[PDB]
RNA sequence: UCUUACUAUAGUCAGGACUAUAAAGGUCCGAACGGGUUAUCGUUGCAAAGAUAUCCGAAGAACUAUGGUAAGCGAGUGAA
RNA sequence: GACAUGAGUAACAAAAAAGAGUUUAAGGUACCUAAAAGGUAUCUUAGAGUCUCGCCUAAAGCUUAUGGCUACGUCAAGUAACGGCCUCUAAGUUUAUAAUCUGAAGAUUAUGACGAUGAGAAAACUUUGGUACCAACAUUUAAAAGUGAAAAUUGUGCAGGAAGGAUAAACCGUACCUAGAAUCUGAAACAAGUAAGCUAGUAGAGAAUACGAAGGCGUGAAUGAGAUAACAAUCAUAAAGGAACUCGGCAAACUAACUACCGUAACUUAGGGAUAAGGAGAGCUCAUUAGUCUCGAACGAGUAAAAAGGAAGAAGCAUGGAAUAUUGUUGUACGACUGUUUAAUUAA
RNA sequence: CUUGGCCGUUAAAUGCGGUCUUGCAUGAAUGAUGUAACGAUACAACAGCUGUCUCUAUGAUUGACUCAGUGAAAUUGGAA
RNA sequence: UAACAGUUUUAUUAACCUCUGGUUUACCUGUUGUUUAUGUGCCUU
């Protein structure tokens, strides 16, 4: 970060989980180091 | 209401022009036979051939 | 031209009521629709009420004619006339005025 | 269209600025232009007219549309008059500013006579 | 007219004012029961 | 703004296959990071002991899944691990006799704790992937976009199962840039060793399969000393 | 007493009529048909048709105006300027067709009709013509002036044409859909 | 368990402004909150006292919560 | 008590809002087929879900209370991440004891007991009186900064601000509902009312105003679909005139907020009146830059830094652009003033 | 008695304000009297503003109306 | 003969929109705040 005062520009989004739901399979906001690999399948219980 | 209303006049109110109009529109459907109302479609061959074209495609 | 079901402002010209100094559900209501018991216990015939209005025959006298076309088929009228665009109209004579010159009856004849 | 309160602005050498309308003689529509009216002074300038006279007007012009015969429409920024005596001669000597054309077939000869601008 | 005077109200208060135990503790209440009791009453107090 | 995948066959980073739709494995989708060609990479920026140790703690009736990097848990896990899966799900605290420890995973090199807290990376985006964007199980499995808002969002919260097939695969080299490997650069990599402690031995076999760096033993430290004992399958 | 309405205002606000239409004529493109009341048929084919001619139109305003019309123009924008502006390019007019049914929902017993985009995969008056001309062939009946006509009005614009229309008569006939049929010739010696 | 007064234990009052104060004011503008000025609607009402708008107080003689005390010959409580 | 009439009428209208697909179970019809079956389609009843649209949003959301005619597989030694029971006491209570008073019933004082709305050791392992005190208000303080608490520090004002005790894990509660969509009080599935915490973000002085991420909702057919007459309700706009209306400017409209802007009268208890009145400015682009911040190497450059900034400039009918804050002045009577009152016709 | 006399305000004043007195039947802590400030008190005037009005018109939603579903009430000696 | 120019008012009733206005809730244009979708999108070797 270049400038750190706490007036500084603020161009980044404060609403992190925002269009994010887990009943409605929203997915995830951001591309993820996993967001890539075929989820695991575990063995149901 | 100042008095009860009399059995004669309270039958001329109900019955007088209030009769239920027959349904005389009737044709019969040309793919079907069955009988449909005058410028509509066939609810029979409707739900069934509104269903043979989601098998076949 | 009809118009349907016409209060009393449009079909009698009533005035109506107030608008704002207490008035109570009465603004464009008919008001009072007669007298009490010496005037007769009822409503008389005649009395001005709301009903239907337009859709009924009715008749401009004295209307000069300022053009007359027969390719075109036209026959231009001063002033207004009663109903809607594409409707049938009848047109003669007027009957307040005098018959036209004799000359004119018979050469239309001729 | 003048009516019962309306404000004018005199246009005569009589002594009055602003006059009120009192009343509209000859008629009950709302007066237009060449229509008599009484009136009541509201204001003077600086035998005048003071203050708190009544009298009887002229409208010369209205900021109503006026049609006319030949489709012509004329329009003003505001309504004015000139003070009129019963007689119905003109209580002024001069007119300063623009009057309505429609003082001619009203027989308005007298205010026209001394009116420098019409339209 | 009637109002909602029983809005709010709580069951503690209830037990304290209209309970058992004060009735079998006082003079008036002991009358009560005994008058709820000769008329066959199941429900004594609260 | 928000993007699901699709339940798509796609190449793994891992050794073993972690799910039937998994193409490849083993496939290198990027060079390797600076602290994989380390081969000891060390507690740069963090408290002694911080990384070497992993803990998982669950939900022994609804199945939710919190990690941890002490060997406990405080509000925050709860709230910042678990998402709203409906109404009357979501529990307003951490309750001490329904939570109890469902793993640990120790490394080999107990002062190498970059590599744990990338293990542990790994595992909170696996879970986050799967309560959100669980195209794996809306018509296969569990199918959970047959059942209702109700019943699904009972589903979700049980990632218990899925937690360990999490394991199985991070520990086996899943993701981008998991620390689990080992490049050498001379080009050979491996991966490096870890031991996992279950306080329940039939637990570890919600994974289909397990890689060859892992050591499965019984009991979790310090649970000896609660007198909770462990279930062993043999008996 | 002021002047006749515009157009039916089917009791809603202006914002809720304006989005209903678009609802209708979104889901008619997406599923190439719709099942509603006759009335919302009827509003909805005007606002339809004069999608389909900004289509055609070639200018960058046509392609905002649609836009502006549909309620996912990133999935359905492609199928418009796509596949249905080469099904009526040749059409002047009238790409769809309403036609009445009975009543979708019983409890209220309101008309229904079906609003249906022709010469398309769904097209319910070019199924009803198969059906009609499969019955006469299984039952070696002449076919009447009325279903002649419609055989053309079916076929005159579609892709192929007669070559569609001949395999849903094929097809019909070979699961049989025409089993259980009256006879045109037996329908005057039945009262029900 | 309503309501009036008192009592004990507690809680609440965004932000801004003026004034001698950083904090000393039955101060000012204005939300929450508390009132109920005016009008309309309603009047077999949604409501045996409501709705909408407008208006008043809003650090105080303030508002609120859970308990307690005082009432029916004599009158409890009462800014009446 | 039963059954009529009004009447198959009113009503099922909180100004949120619906549209098109899909699917499960049971059952009713039609056809296929007559070996029963099964299949295809449709309808009824009881549900579930997908796409689109909208409403609430310091709620109509989530977590919990008071409470509950909603339903019973709701699980704890303690802390983090919990209350009760239990200990201590306040306001008070007492058919407890003693003494005293008293037509009886009883009452009083003292002591005891009981009595929360308060106080109760330790833990991510644990078992004297300003040398003061923990009412209000203000200030300071967990060292990268900011913000919100907790506790404590210092100080201010008068209205002068509790009590008491200390310091190997029993029993009881744990389900659901929180009032705009099926649960509390209002006679009820009532447009009313009810406690605590949390209550995305943009933008702001702000919990104001507008939008609304998640969540919820767009009621148990207690409704649905049409039509868009009079009239009513709730609104919007309006030529010319501008209170001519009326008991009366009732209602409505005008005005409005913001700035460390300019200016501000009579009178006055000298505090005020006063935010009097009346004016000016505002958004976007840009010249310009002492310091702070960033970058490169004192200096140079930069607003993909906060700010400052001028008689600069551009576009449009309009830059307090949409929403939010409802006129100004003057003369009297009455009452000094802030307050209080007929819960539900009189607020003076 | 009375719309008291005069003055000001209005084109027009039983109102309002100032003033004079013979005040049916003002008057001093049932306080008398004069200002500042204060008031959702009451009265009057001015400017502005407006559908309050001259004089209404158009537009919007919900009802009203029709079809389908459910289904009241006051009232009624008997009624051609 | 041609050309040019001039030939009431008020009230009331009704009809009618050529004109002059008012209205315009699915028309065009401009524009503020905020949200959603899609496309695009910084410097340097
Ligand atoms: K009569
Ligand atoms: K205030
Ligand atoms: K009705
Ligand atoms: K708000
Ligand atoms: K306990
Ligand atoms: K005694
Ligand atoms: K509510
Ligand atoms: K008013
Ligand atoms: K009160
Ligand atoms: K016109
Ligand atoms: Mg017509
Ligand atoms: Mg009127
Ligand atoms: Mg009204
Ligand atoms: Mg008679
Ligand atoms: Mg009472
Ligand atoms: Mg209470
Ligand atoms: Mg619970
Ligand atoms: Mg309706
Ligand atoms: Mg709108
Ligand atoms: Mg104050
Ligand atoms: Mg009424
Ligand atoms: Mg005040
Ligand atoms: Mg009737
Ligand atoms: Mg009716
Ligand atoms: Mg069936
Ligand atoms: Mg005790
Ligand atoms: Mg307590
Ligand atoms: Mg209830
Ligand atoms: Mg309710
Ligand atoms: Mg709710
Ligand atoms: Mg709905
Ligand atoms: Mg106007
Ligand atoms: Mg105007
Ligand atoms: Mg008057
Ligand atoms: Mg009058
Ligand atoms: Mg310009
Ligand atoms: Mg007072
Ligand atoms: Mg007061
Ligand atoms: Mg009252
Ligand atoms: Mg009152
Ligand atoms: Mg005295
Ligand atoms: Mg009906
Ligand atoms: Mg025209
Ligand atoms: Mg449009
Ligand atoms: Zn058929």
């Amino acid at each position: 970060k270049r400038h750190k005062y706490p007036t500084a520009r603020v161009t980044r989004d404060n609403s992190k989980q925002r269009g994010e739901s887990a009943l409605r399979k929203s997915g995830t906001r951001w591309k993820l180091s996993v967001s890539d690999e075929p989820l695991p399948e575990p063995v149901p219980r | 209401p100042k008095k009860k209303t009399s059995h004669m006049k309270k039958r001329h109110r109900q019955m007088a022009g209030k009769a239920l109009k027959d349904v005389t529109h009737l044709n019969r459907c040309p793919a079907c036979g069955n009988l449909k109302r005058m410028h509509h479609l066939c609810s029979t061959c409707l739900g069934k051939l509104k269903g043979f074209m989601d098998r076949n495609g | 031209r009809g118009m349907g079901f016409a209060g009393g402002m449009k079909r009698h010209g009533f005035a109506g009521q107030e608008a704002s100094h207490g008035n109570s559900l009465n603004h464009r209501t008919i008001g009072s629709v007669g007298g009490s018991q010496g005037s007769g216990s009822r409503v008389l015939p005649g009395k001005k009420m709301p009903g239907r209005m337009g859709a009924q025959q009715h008749t401009v006298q004295n209307l000069p004619i300022l053009m007359v076309d027969n390719e075109l088929g036209i026959v231009v009228v001063k002033g207004a006339v009663a109903g809607h665009k594409g409707a049938v109209v009848k047109v003669q004579d007027a009957v307040k005025k005098a018959p036209p010159p004799e000359e004119f009856v018979e050469a239309t004849k001729q | 269209m003048i009516q019962l309160k309306t404000m004018l602005n005199c246009i005569d050498n009589s002594g009055a600025a602003l006059v009120e309308c009192a009343m509209v003689v000859g008629q009950k529509r709302h007066a237009s232009i060449g229509d008599r009216i009484v009136v009541v002074v509201q204001k003077q300038r600086g035998t005048k007219v003071k203050r708190g006279d009544i009298r009887h007007a002229v409208v010369v012009r209205t900021k109503q549309k006026v049609q006319r015969r030949d489709g012509s429409v004329v329009r003003f920024d505001d309504n004015a008059c000139v003070l009129i005596n019963k007689a119905g001669d003109p209580i002024g000597s001069r007119i300063n500013g623009v009057v309505g054309q429609e003082l001619r077939k009203k027989k308005w000869s007298k205010i026209l006579s001394m009116a420098p601008m019409q339209a | 007219g009637p109002r909602p005077t029983m809005s709010g109200a709580t069951r503690l208060v209830q037990k304290r004012r209209h309970g058992f135990l004060s009735r079998v503790k006082t003079k008036n209440g002991q009358k009560t029961l005994k008058r709820r009791l000769a008329k066959g009453r199941l429900r004594l107090s609260a | 703004s928000t993007h699901p995948t699709t339940a798509i066959p796609k190449p793994t980073t891992a050794v073993l296959k972690t799910s039937p739709l998994a193409e490849e494995t083993a496939v290198e989708l990027k060079s390797p990071s600076r602290l994989q060609l380390k081969s000891e990479p060390g507690n740069k920026g963090n408290p002694k002991g911080h990384g070497d140790r992993i803990w998982a703690f669950h939900h022994i009736e609804q199945g939710q899944v919190i990690y941890s990097t002490k060997p406990v848990i405080s509000h925050q896990h709860l709230i910042r691990q678990q998402p709203f899966t409906g109404k009357n799900l979501v529990p307003r605290k951490i309750r001490k006799d329904y939570w109890r420890p469902l793993a640990m995973i120790e490394l080999a090199g107990k002062d190498q704790g970059a590599v744990g807290r990338s293990v542990y990376q790994k595992l909170r985006e696996f879970k986050k992937r799967h309560e959100l964007d669980w195209a794996n199980e809306a018509e296969e499995g569990r199918k959970l976009m047959h059942k209702s808002k109700r019943e699904r969002g009972q589903e979700l919260n049980d990632q218990k199962p899925n937690s360990v097939a999490d394991m199985a695969a991070v520990l086996a080299g899943a993701g981008k840039g998991n620390l689990m490997w080992q490049v050498s650069r001379l080009v050979k990599r491996q991966l490096r060793r870890a031991t996992v402690y279950w306080t329940n031995e039939q637990d570890k076999f919600h994974a289909r399969e397990w890689s060859d760096n892992v050591s499965h033993e019984v009991g979790i430290p310090g649970e000896a000393e609660k007198k909770r004992m462990p279930i062993r399958m043999s008996s | 007493a002021g002047a006749h309405v515009k157009y039916r205002h089917l009791s809603r606000s202006s914002a809720h009529r304006q989005a209903l239409l678009r609802n209708l004529v979104t889901s008619l493109i997406k599923n190439e048909t719709i099942h509603t009341t006759y009335p919302k048929a009827k509003e909805a084919q005007r606002l339809a048709e004069k999608l389909i001619t900004l289509s055609k139109r070639d200018t960058e305003t046509a392609r905002r105006s649609a836009q502006g019309i549909l309620y996912t123009p990133d999935q359905l924008l492609p199928k418009l300027f796509g596949e249905i502006r080469e099904r009526y390019a040749n059409r002047p007019g009238g790409y769809t067709r309403v036609l009445r049914t009975e009543p979708k929902d019983q409890y209220s017993q309101a008309p229904s009709a079906i609003l249906e985009l022709v010469d398309g995969p769904k097209d319910m008056r070019f199924a009803m013509t198969a059906a009609t001309v499969a019955r006469d062939r299984e039952q070696k009946t002449e076919s009447t002036d009325l279903t002649k006509k419609n055989m053309d009005k079916v076929t005159r614009f579609r892709k192929d044409g007669m070559r569609a229309f001949e395999d849903m008569v094929a097809s019909l006939r070979d699961m049989k859909f025409t089993a259980g049929a009256i006879n045109p010739k037996e329908w005057k010696k039945l009262d029900r």
